[PDB]
């Protein structure tokens, strides 16, 4: 019972205490609902802390590690509640331990707490736990325990509100730059994982990336045989190139372009999705890049996904398509034509997303407008395949913003 | 309005988790 083995727990012999201790940990960590809460209420944290300081006892420090590891696993007040108990510190003083089980506990344990939430994070890293943690990355480290590193690494990088400091970005990045060349799957999807968390931080936080070089050794994972690499990859670039046009370039530079084939026709439509993604926001760019989309040969499988394509990829489709028109030449815009990008276009104007109906109109209105003489061919395109229909009926939408550009482009081009 | 997006909700799914239980025998 939890009484018993509480009041056994605080006992100052130390096989009673490993004992109680290792009973607590098996009720901690037989399924997958463990009784975290009658634990916190019987009040074993203190004595697992306590339990933590007993450098002549590492079997006790590392099943108190274990039992406490698991009520960190919960809910953020159980984390919390862990915290509040003074685990950290001790945790920290762990990760020096001559027994490899107890460090590895211990890291496993700070992973959960880090994980817990930026606050959380961030008193563990004024702490100090980032220098201690990168030190086991060595040739001889077991690959289990490699794996719950990359993962705390993982962690340390992947909170926003606020996100990790700088100083800790600068000491972990060349950490991934070897990491990433790991060939175990776990550990290289963790890598990447953390990187695409860097890459979301912000333009300085991507420039940071940029400057640590990683990023041709990052762009070819697009290609990689495991589907979590590539998806991990996906998002770490994509991020990226949601920069600016020079940091989008270097991403291109490492011929990102030649991998989107094999990931446009992939079985998996959410990869569809992700990859039209990242190739709308190519398409927003300068028009290098957008003759860099148009040179890979991807327009007629991007026009094929915003055809026949799911309604997300077709929305992700109609944002590139759009997005080409920004900046996009008239004879960028007049390849798109020659490829039948209108019927598909016009026909994404009746869907229910009013942000897919904006984006249709916007598009069109701006490839109207790019138009100087060729306007009459291409309204006689809209009009042909039902568009101009759409766009008449779209006066009556709900929406301030798709009615009012609706009637613009009507007066504007259908007024003749 | 046009231009660069964000990672957008429901991308990327299969986030590594923040928080991992030791089971034994798992």
């Amino acid at each position: 019972s939890l009484e018993a083995i509480v009041q056994n727990a605080s006992s100052d012999n130390q096989g009673i205490q490993l004992s109680a201790v290792q009973a607590a940990r098996k009720l901690l960590s037989s399924d997958r609902n463990p009784p975290i809460d009658d634990l916190i209420k019987s009040g074993i944290l203190p004595i697992l802390v306590h339990c933590l300081e007993r450098d002549d006892n590492p079997s006790l420090q590392f099943e108190a590690a274990w039992a406490l590891t698991n009520i960190a696993s919960g809910t953020s007040e159980q984390t919390q509640a862990v915290v509040q108990s003074n685990a950290v510190p001790l945790f920290l003083r762990l990760l020096h331990s001559p027994h490899q089980n107890v460090c590895e506990q211990a890291v496993w344990a700070l992973g959960n707490i880090i994980g817990d939430g930026p606050q959380c994070r961030d008193y563990v890293i004024s702490l100090g736990v980032v220098k201690p943690l990168l030190s086991f990355i060595s040739p001889s480290i077991p690959i289990t325990f490699l794996r719950n590193v990359t993962w705390v690494m993982v962690n340390l990088c992947r909170h926003k509100d606020p996100p990790p400091p700088m100083e800790t970005i600068q000491e972990i990045l060349p950490a991934l730059c070897v990491l990433i060349h790991h060939t175990d799957v776990n550990i290289l999807v963790d890598t990447v994982w953390a990187l695409s968390y860097l890459t979301d931080a912000g333009n300085e936080q991507i420039q940071m990336v940029i400057d640590s070089g990683i990023v041709p050794h990052l762009v070819p994972l697009l290609s990689h045989q495991e589907v979590k690499v590539q998806t991990a990859a996906l998002r770490a670039v994509g991020n990226i190139v949601t920069g600016t046009d020079e940091q989008t370039q270097v991403v291109l530079n490492c011929d990102a372009l030649s991998h989107f084939p094999a990931l446009l026709t992939h079985p998996k439509e959410k990869i569809n999705k992700e990859a039209v993604w990242f190739l709308s926001n190519i398409t927003a760019g300068n028009q290098q890049q957008v003759q860099a989309v148009i040179d890979a040969n991807l327009v007629p499988m991007i026009i094929h996904l915003l055809d026949k394509g799911d309604f997300g990829t077709q929305k992700e489709a109609a944002w590139a398509i759009s997005n080409l028109t920004i900046s996009g030449r008239k004879d960028q815009v007049a390849y798109l034509i020659q490829q039948n990008v209108i019927p598909p276009f016009c026909n994404l104007l009746t869907v229910k997303d009013a942000q897919v109906v904006q984006v249709v109109l916007d598009g069109l209105s701006n490839i109207l407008k790019m138009a100087e003489d060729e306007a009459e061919t291409i309204g006689n395109l809209i009009e042909e395949c039902g568009g101009l229909e759409k766009i008449e009926q779209l006066q009556n939408h709900e929406n301030e913003d798709i009615y009012k550009l609706a009637y613009e482009i009507i007066d504007q081009f259908f007024s003749s | 309005c046009l231009g660069r997006r964000v990672v957008q909700p429901g991308m990327f799914a299969d986030y590594p988790p923040t928080k991992k239980a030791r089971v034994l025998l798992r």
